């Protein structure tokens, strides 16, 4: 889950979409 | 694009910038 995934290096929108309803 | 660096419930605010507003979720379990 995308708490930490971005908290490292830089992250895309498809990462962010994943979780979304 | 929108892409960032931060942690936590800022990837909610990134989710809000990506997907949109209206109630938006989280799906893993621990």
């Amino acid at each position: 889950g995308i708490v930490e995934q971005c908290c490292a290096s830089v992250c895309s929108l498809y990462q962010l979409e994943n979780y979304c309803n | 694009f929108v892409n960032q660096h931060l942690c936590g419930s800022h990837l909610v605010e990134a989710l809000y910038l990506v997907c949109g507003e209206r109630g938006f979720f989280y799906t893993p379990k621990a």
